[PDB]
């Protein structure tokens, strides 16, 4: 893996479209992105998938899974954070 | 939160 | 990440590296406060594994990072391991993140953001650049 850290700017897709590389593992709770030249891949897992909402950065996703060999041409699969992110508000406030 | 205090560059 | 280039250093302050305790990078986490840091469930995390705040270079000696212990694990019990469906951890931290200019957190969104297709977001990491 590499020493530093790397970004890299890619689009969001609908579930339906996605659904159109990989069929039914996408689920509710998951979000695609990439499938534009570049793609996450083994390392990156767990980390974040921000966009820019009313300017400041906010947590869409959370990487996930995808192509076995990281295919830019592939979408990544991320957590979607907006279907979780009332797990995370119970959890903190009972810890 | 969401806001850097080292802007990032794309 | 496949295709990426380098970040400006310090610029995604909520991106931390979990690592274990040989020192192996192996998840990424962002930081939604001090105590508390957002990763995959399936990065398989456990409490001898370190959190690595204010990191650039993992190959420096010379950056200022935060080592950051883990007290508890919470996988979400929603979690699907089977179908890697609510891929969503979170880890208390015993010790907590001092934050600076290169550590801050990252917003969580409201149940009803919308975020449309198209959208242009960042996604960041020390994944492999090359498969």
């Amino acid at each position: 893996t590499p020493d530093r850290l790397q970004q890299a700017s890619l689009p969001l897709l609908s579930n339906t479209n996605c659904k159109k590389y990989w069929g039914t593992k996408i689920k509710d709770a998951m979000i695609c992105a990439g499938a534009s030249g570049v793609s996450s891949c083994m390392g990156d897992s767990g980390g974040p998938l921000v966009c820019k909402k009313n300017g400041a950065w906010t947590l869409v996703g959370i990487v996930s899974w995808g192509s076995s060999t990281c295919s830019t041409s592939t979408p990544g699969v991320y957590a979607r954070v907006t279907a979780l992110v009332n797990w995370v508000q119970q959890t903190l406030a009972a810890n | 939160c969401g806001v850097p205090a080292i802007q990032p560059v794309l | 990440i496949v295709n990426g280039e380098e970040a400006v250093p310090g610029s995604w302050p909520w991106q931390v590296s979990l690592q274990d305790k040989t020192g192996f990078h192996f998840c990424g986490g962002s930081l939604i406060n001090e105590n508390w840091v957002v990763t995959a469930a399936h990065c398989g995390v456990t409490t001898s594994d370190v959190v690595v705040a204010g990191e650039f270079d993992q190959g420096s000696s010379s950056e200022k990072i935060q080592k950051l212990k883990i007290a508890k694990v919470f996988k979400n019990s929603k979690y699907n391991s089977l179908t890697i469906n609510n891929d969503i951890t979170l880890l208390k931290l015993s010790t907590a993140a001092s934050f600076s200019q290169t550590v801050s957190a990252v917003c969580l969104p409201s149940a009803s953001d919308d975020f449309a297709a198209g959208t242009t977001c960042v996604t960041t990491g020390w994944g492999l650049t090359r498969y």
